[PDB]
RNA sequence: AGGGAAACGUGAUUCAACCUGGGGCCCAUGAAAAGACGAGCAUAGUGUCCGUACCGAGAACCGACACAGGUGUCCAUGGCG
RNA sequence: CGCUCUAAUUGGAUGGAAGUAGGGGUGAAAACUCCUAUGGACCGAUUAGUGACGAAAAUCCUGGCCAUAGUAGCAGCGAUAGUCGGGUGAGAACCCCGACGGCCUAAUGGAUAAGGGUUCCUCAGCACUGCUGAUCAGCUGAGGGUUAGCCGGUCCUAAGUCAUACCGCAACUCGACUAUGACGAAAUGGGAAACGGGUUAAUAUUCCCGUGCCACUAUGCAGUGAAAGUUGACGCCCUGGGGU
RNA sequence: UAUGCCAGCUGGUGGAUUGCUCGGCUCAGGCGCUGAUGAAGGACGUGCCAAGCUGCGAUAAGCCAUGGGGAGCCGCACGGAGGCGAAGAACCAUGGAUUUCCGAAUGAGAAUCUCUAACAAUUGCUUCGCGCAAUGAGGAACCCCGAGAACUG
């Protein structure tokens, strides 16, 4: 969502790279956050995650990086 | 000594297990081939004709 | 001593929270609140 | 008796399938886990 | 490709092995060796590792206890990873 | 489960059941034909003196083999179910708790209809020699109980 | 160093273990391979992976059962007798 | 006569069908029909067709249920065991504390192999399991726990196994030999290295404190010897000495 | 009049009957190969909470493009919380991406793990270098070549 496809194509091989770090550690910091039985979750967001960074891969398929 | 009960205490040897290949628990461990499938002895799935009825 | 948290402190001694043994709780992963 | 990773892996997962259906669940279906295995009772395979 | 680092492992014997020893827990991907799992963990939160302890747990997963050096804190560390 | 096998006048009756209980359903007959056109409280002294041991419950129906009691009239063959009769108490105390509620005196009150019904078993199952497994359950009694007014 | 509330012993006999010898027997003559030694010292770095809970039995194993059955090894030097 | 479904002709039904319970009538009879309650949605008649078509019987199959019976067993074993106070609890003959009284001494003690598989710890429970009860549990529910260069596996080779080749076979997932390779020992074979103390609800020669050891590699010095030999590396009986 | 016999009435037990059918059974038309560009099958994962199934494969009940579609949606699964959608989602068709390990299983070993670069084995071509290729297995039956009973009559 806040991630759209077009906004990742008008992103360099290198942007996507670091954004793909960002979200990838973005994640990392909500399973943190739910391991420690944390409550201020948005369960639509660890999901969204995913689902960005699966697209970010897509786009480096895609693109040829 | 009989060989009911009483026999049947020995039995704590492992032979069959979770076949690599099938899935089934008929692994012998021991001749290492799946009475199963026929991992470890055939390169193709152990089948048979009878094992379903002539015209079926 | 806590008249913003006296009543988050008087928890970790009944909040059998996951992982956690009734009352051997770090506050800070009581760190959880509402109200 | 020495068990192996794989091994290990596996009786973990069954374990884990050891579980009763959550209560949640029920109500998600306006209405029991077959597959309930005891320690004694059951036998697993291997 | 895998990721190392699957998340923290808060339990109270973790926290204690935090406070009095300076170690942290994290559930890591089983074909991860304690090397492989250091370098990980200082990567993502700046530390210098000294010790990894690993165990297979009953989950199916891997659990590392991993100890940092006098000059970081774990009680700190673990505030920036979620936790605290 | 059984319901009501009794027309009442709500005006001048009282209601009580007991569900799926796990006691004797042959105690039951016995203690309910035995405290049938009692006064609640007549039959609840009854039955505490019946727990206690002084007082018995002729075994008319199910008697074999049971052994022949003195206090028995017109009878011989008797004992003290204690639990059933625990399990009676109760059934009474809340048939005499929704009269007074109702505005009756509760003990007062005759005991028009009381009856046990055995409304299935809880099967169990026994290993028995030479490796066979004979049924072993346990019976579920459902038991209604009706008060009026004297 | 540690441990003990404290004292924080000395000698003795018989001595499992463990060490090392002598003797006798066989129409029985009692494994192998990897490895070690032969072939020193200082400092530093490295030592990955897998097992590691508990039962181990007149209730946690086999016997359909919390089955008076069956199931291997070590403690064979606790006192009296 | 009655049953299924199809066709033609022709009817009934939520102003209540089928089925079911009780009751009335007809037919010699198979059986038809009506009434009342129930039910709450389908149901017939005639003709022509159809057929996995009519059971009281097979030590018939499957399900249910009664008597048996509140009966047999919960005694019989060289391990006859409990008792009095008290704790908790809605509830305590058997859950826990104390005392008194016993039971087990190659085992009813300690450590393990296989096997089991989380049965381990904690909290919360008691509808299930527990030969009675249970506030207990190896039960149920929710959380947690198994941290090793110096304990094992890993390596080695044993009887013996497999794989590839070669050959045989109609042929193979079959088959003996010969070669090459690999596999084959977690108490109980051989085997480079760790001890003591402390610590947890549960791990521990693995974590922490102290101290020690081993292998490889690198750097530095010493050495030019290094391959012969020794060890690993071993039957049974008797016995002396050393010695904790 | 105990114990009790026969029929019924009220309730129970039980699951027959009738009605129903998200499943079967049989027939008919269409269509029909997959695999070393590693299948078919299995293992283990994959959801906010997720045990079964389905789907998927560490880009894990999903990613991209084009067409269809439409205000709705987040599988079976009618919870609690949160989220996605006119930056036109859901859903459908086609093409693409990703696609863990075991598996013919092919570097070597192994009960789905592990040990120090691989067409393992067998072939053809051959720059005689695994350089270029092949075989290996699956499939409801059908089909072809071989080996070939006995009960029974
Ligand atoms: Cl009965
Ligand atoms: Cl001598
Ligand atoms: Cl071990
Ligand atoms: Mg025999
Ligand atoms: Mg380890
Ligand atoms: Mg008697
Ligand atoms: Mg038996
Ligand atoms: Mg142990
Ligand atoms: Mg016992
Ligand atoms: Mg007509
Ligand atoms: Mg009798
Ligand atoms: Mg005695
Ligand atoms: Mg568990
Ligand atoms: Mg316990
Ligand atoms: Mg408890
Ligand atoms: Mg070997
Ligand atoms: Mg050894
Ligand atoms: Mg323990
Ligand atoms: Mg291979
Ligand atoms: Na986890
Ligand atoms: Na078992
Ligand atoms: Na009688
Ligand atoms: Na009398
Ligand atoms: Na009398
Ligand atoms: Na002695
Ligand atoms: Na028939
Ligand atoms: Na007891
Ligand atoms: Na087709
Ligand atoms: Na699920
Ligand atoms: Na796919
Ligand atoms: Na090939
Ligand atoms: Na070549």
């Amino acid at each position: 969502t806040v991630l759209h496809v077009q906004e990742i194509r008008d992103m360099t091989p290198a942007e996507r790279e670091a954004e793909l770090d960002d979200l990838k550690t973005e994640l990392l910091n909500a399973r943190a956050v739910q391991a420690a039985g944390g409550a201020p979750e948005n369960p639509g967001r660890i999901k969204e995650l995913r689902k960005a960074i699966a697209r970010i891969k897509t786009i480096q398929g895609e693109e040829g990086d | 000594t009989g060989a009911g009960t009483p026999s049947q205490g020995k039995k704590n040897t492992t032979t069959h297990t979770k076949c690599r290949r099938c899935g089934e628990k008929s692994y012998h461990t021991k001749k290492k081939v799946c009475s199963s499938c026929g991992f470890g002895k055939s390169a193709k799935r152990r089948d048979y004709e009878w094992q379903s009825k002539a015209g079926e | 001593e806590t008249a913003v948290k006296s009543e988050l402190v008087n928890v970790a001694k009944k909040v059998r929270i996951d992982g956690f043994r009734k009352g051997k709780v770090p506050m800070n992963i009581v760190a959880q609140r509402y109200g | 008796g020495k068990k192996s990773k794989a091994t290990k892996k596996r009786l973990a997962k069954l374990d884990n399938q050891n579980s009763r259906v959550p209560a949640w669940v029920m109500l998600k279906t306006d209405e029991r886990n077959h597959k309930r295995r005891h320690w004694r009772r059951n036998d697993t395979d291997e | 490709s895998w990721d190392v680092i699957k998340h923290p492992h808060v339990t109270e014997k973790a926290m204690n092995d935090m406070d009095f020893q300076n170690k942290l827990q994290f559930a890591v991907d089983d074909r991860a060796s304690k090397g492989e799992v250091a370098d990980a963990v200082e990567e993502q939160y700046d530390v210098t590792v000294e010790q990894v302890n690993t165990q297979n747990t009953m989950d199916g997963e891997k659990k590392a206890v991993v100890r940092l050096s006098e000059d970081d804190d774990a009680q700190e560390v673990a505030s920036r990873i979620g936790v605290f | 489960g059984i319901s009501y096998s009794v027309e009442a006048d709500p005006d001048t009756t009282a209601k009580a059941m007991l569900r799926e209980r796990q006691m004797s359903f042959k105690h039951s007959k016995a203690i309910a034909r035995e405290i049938k056109g009692k006064t609640a409280g007549e039959a609840v002294d009854y039955l505490e003196a019946v727990i206690e041991g002084d007082q018995p419950v002729p075994f008319k129906q199910h008697n074999s083999g049971v052994g022949h009691k003195s206090k028995v009239d017109g009878w011989d063959a008797g004992r003290y179910p204690e639990k059933a009769s625990k399990a009676f108490l109760d059934l009474l105390e809340n048939a005499v708790g929704n009269a007074d509620h109702q505005g009756f005196d509760g003990e007062a009150m005759t005991i028009k209809h009381v009856a046990a019904h055995k409304v299935g078993e809880q099967q169990g199952r026994k290993p028995r020699a030479m490796g066979r497994a004979s049924a072993w359950n346990s019976p579920q009694v459902d038991v209604e109980l009706i008060l009026e007014e004297p």
